[PDB]
């Protein structure tokens, strides 16, 4: 068994590929199989795809090819080979990642803090195919991964999930107020950036 | 200085080389390529050629990549041979590095090779030429018959050649 | 009950001993198709195994050329061919 | 307490004999096929090979295109089993 | 009754496997004639 | 299979080995098809 | 690339019993995961298949080669070894060794 490129991306309705090169074999037959968390079907049995998805999905047996996708398509896939009764055998798996831009994310913001006092500010987001990461704003500009650092912002303190966008005045300062924004990008397409809010010190 | 041969089929170019040898293999060398039964090209991008690409745009990265074009009609994720060439008819696929956004890609192309193993010459199907709409063509004459000058051609993954025609 | 208690067991030992001898008849009857349901395919591919050949040890062979219309699609299109340049100028 | 060994060992002779009796049926079941298919490629193979070879542009040369010879692979394939 | 009863039963295979084996002798037969 | 595999990686051999040294290569023997009927023997014929 | 490597492999485990086997590499750069033989044939990622493995049961950490055998049936017996890779460079292979039911 033998493949080419595992890490394919992809956007929504666009082809596919999956190279499932095999070597050394007489009456070979040809195993793909569909995966993500839960979720498990089969593509292909016999060198002959699956009735749930040969209406779009193609055959052939160095590697398949969908006409067209979903995000539901993707998940993980796995060319199990064998010879006629497991004289010999192999396998390979391939991960898959349809390409979603994210949306205009959800925000957190209290509006009001005390100074002091403890603030948490996140954001969150759907469309994250792959998941689409998050970097905050103050007053429109960016706010860094840490604020140690010659940034005129050392003097405040904050810690972040910029992933997940669990930023956190701890502890918040008079000087911290301003104008807040989560900025949502997964690598791809244009990033969402988000509504911005006060935070009254 | 755009070329004339169709694709054989349909078909949705959307991955890499791939060649099987015995319809129940894949090999990836001479002795496997001369030794075999016959050669079936499970590719999807078969019956194009590979041109060279500088794949320019403004502001983009990622180096330029290469170009894989035939005359073909397009419909929505796939091509379908068609001949009778017009401005529709023009087919391409290259990498030209595109997220969710128009490109406005200038590019530039140099007619350089071929891709559909299996097949052992080019210009003997009039069927796949490309014609505007009239094709030329004679028979014999006198006792006089035509003729084609032979021109080897490059073929992509396989270090082989394959022989055209050429009036 | 120990002349019973081996052959309990040499019946189901010759179960194990006799689907082999069945697995290896039935191994190579179905083989002996394998060997011969192809070998039948390389005569149908009889010129392309011996010009796909010689082109790669390494000749010049050059088949392609024929004169004669013996298709009965060669002529057929020779009469259509004389037959349009005949009308059209 | 000879009685079950014997129920059940009527009985290892009946279906192993069985499946000696199926296998022989495939014996020839498979043979006639591996023969009849012989009759259709004896001029079915022949109209590919030549249908294959004009999609190139080769020569034809229409004598050799009928083997008629290795199509003698019934000579083997056939029976007087005695 | 085993030695009259487990006797008789075996007799019935014994009897059908060959017959069995006599249709396989007689297809060769007139398979051969249909092969000939 | 060794036979099928030989076939095609015989003559190649025997005519890249032979133009190693420089011969007249003799462009119809170098193929055989004859010789390879060595199957004829290496066939079951079970039974 | 991976080097050659290591393995712990007891022997002979008893039948019915549980058994690990582990493959393990230092040079892994990206991390060289481990694909299991018995006998040269690759193992499964699962028993579970018309695999000839059906009797059988094991999971895997294939990126730690952590092989299972819980529980170890008789037929499990063979000639395990792992073939470590990062994806780049070439499969490394670790020795030939067998284990016992
Ligand atoms: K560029």
């Amino acid at each position: 068994v033998y493949t080419s490129e595992p890490d394919v991306r992809v956007p929504e309705d666009k082809p596919a590929k999956l190279s499932c090169s095999y070597s050394g074999f007489s009456n070979p037959r040809v195993e793909w199989k569909f995966a993500h968390g839960d979720i498990t079907s089969l593509v292909c049995y016999k060198n002959k795809i699956t009735a749930s998805y040969a209406d779009r999905v193609t055959f052939s047996h160095s590697g398949i090819t969908f006409h067209s996708v979903t995000r539901k398509d993707t998940g993980t896939y796995t060319c199990m080979v064998s010879d006629d009764g497991g004289n010999t055998y192999g396998e390979v798996s391939v991960q898959l990642t349809v390409l979603v831009p994210p949306s205009k994310p959800t925000v957190h913001i209290p509006s009001s803090a005390t100074i002091g006092s403890r603030a948490v500010l996140t954001c969150s987001e759907k469309d994250g195919s792959p998941p689409s990461e998050y970097y905050w704003f103050k007053d429109g500009v960016r706010m860094p991964l840490e604020p140690k650092g010659n940034r005129a912002f050392s003097n405040s303190s904050y810690s972040l999930n910029e992933k997940t966008g669990e930023l956190v005045f701890d502890p918040v300062s008079a000087w911290d107020t301003g104008e807040y924004t989560c900025e949502a990008q997964n690598g791809y397409g244009m990033p969402m950036r988000s509504e911005a809010v006060r935070m009254e010190a | 200085g755009w070329p004339d041969t169709t694709i054989p089929e349909k078909l949705t170019p959307a991955g890499d080389y791939a060649i099987t040898n015995k319809s129940g293999n894949d090999i990836t060398t001479a002795a496997g390529y001369d030794g075999a039964d016959v050669i079936v090209n499970n590719t999807n991008f078969k019956g194009m050629y590979i041109c060279g690409s500088l794949q320019r745009a403004w502001g983009d990265k990622k180096i330029s990549n290469t170009a894989f074009i035939t005359t073909a009609t397009k419909v929505d994720n796939a091509i379908e041979p068609s001949n009778v060439i017009d401005m529709t008819k023009i087919a391409v696929y290259q990498d030209t590095h595109v997220g969710k956004e128009v490109q406005t890609s200038d590019d530039t192309l140099s007619l350089l090779g071929y891709t559909g193993i299996g097949e052992q010459a080019i210009g003997s199907d009039r069927d796949r030429v490309v014609r505007i709409s009239v094709l030329p063509e004679t028979g014999a004459r006198g006792g006089n018959h035509p003729i084609f000058y032979k021109n080897s051609i490059k073929l992509g993954y396989v270090i082989r050649s394959i022989d055209v025609f050429n009036s | 009950a120990q002349q019973i208690e081996l052959d309990k067991a040499a019946l189901g030992q010759q179960r194990e001993l006799a689907l082999k001898r069945m697995k290896l008849d039935h191994q190579a009857l179905n083989n002996q198709v394998e060997q011969f349901n192809k070998i039948l395919e390389q005569r149908v591919q009889g010129p392309i195994q011996s010009v796909r050949l010689a082109r790669a040890a390494g000749f010049r062979v050059d088949p392609y050329s024929y004169t004669d219309q013996n298709f009965y699609d060669d002529q057929l299109n020779a009469i259509r061919l004389s037959y349009r340049n005949l009308f059209k100028n």
